[PDB]
């Protein structure tokens, strides 16, 4: 928003800042029935017994489906993918 | 002799080095969360798939050439001391201050 002064301008910037963040344990990939799934948007978590799929700047876990992950890929190239099933 | 001087900065070089290496670890560690807010830990493969995915290409690109990328960068940032020592008049616009 701006307002006027004597000889210059003033800005009012509104802006969105996070807050409160917590730990997670993360994986890049979900195998499944010797297929990879990748996430479309957000990230995979886990809470340390099950696995879900979040955005980036906010904790909103689901479950996760094949509406939201693309394989295109094979299951032995990938560092670091931990399997877990995918329901649909 | 003549009354003109010269003075000092305020910064020493020491601080200068204590402000760049504090930027590069928090760029490391972080990503791109560091100049928005609290820092936010990452590992760095993912903050590079989703550095990919910023510019169009998915993330599946790099997970399955991790090596291959890896070993390129190693390349190129090995080669630029080289370029920097090599080339005469690499650092001219610094030293026309002077
Ligand atoms: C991780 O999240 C899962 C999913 O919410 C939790 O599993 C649920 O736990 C509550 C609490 O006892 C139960 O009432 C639900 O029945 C559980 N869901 C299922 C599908 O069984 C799990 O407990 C969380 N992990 C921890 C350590 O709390
Ligand atoms: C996450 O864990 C690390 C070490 O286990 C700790 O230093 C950090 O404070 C934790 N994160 C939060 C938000 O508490
Ligand atoms: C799933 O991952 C576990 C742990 O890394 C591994 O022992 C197991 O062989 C994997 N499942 C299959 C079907 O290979």
């Amino acid at each position: 928003f701006p307002q006027s002064a004597p000889h210059g301008v003033v800005f009012l910037h509104v802006t969105y800042v996070p807050a409160q963040e917590k730990n997670f344990t993360t994986a890049p990939a979900i195998c499944h029935d010797g297929k990879a799934h990748f996430p479309r948007e957000g990230v995979f978590v886990s809470n340390g017994t099950h696995w879900f799929v979040t955005q980036r700047n906010f904790y909103e876990p689901q479950i996760i489906t094949t509406d939201n992950t693309f394989v295109s890929g094979n299951c032995d190239v990938v560092i670091g993918i931990v399997n877990n099933t995918v329901y649909d | 002799f003549n009354g003109l001087t010269v003075l000092p900065p305020l910064l020493t070089d020491e601080m200068i080095a204590q402000y760049t290496s504090a930027l590069l670890a928090g760029t490391i560690t972080s990503g791109w969360t560091f100049g928005a807010g609290p820092a936010l830990q990452i590992p760095f493969p993912m903050q590079m798939a989703y550095r990919f995915n910023g510019i169009g290409v998915t993330q599946n690109v790099l997970y399955e050439n991790q090596k291959l990328i890896a070993n390129q960068f190693n390349s190129a940032i090995g080669k630029i001391q080289d370029s920097l020592s090599s080339t005469p008049s690499a650092l001219g616009k610094l030293q026309d201050v002077v």
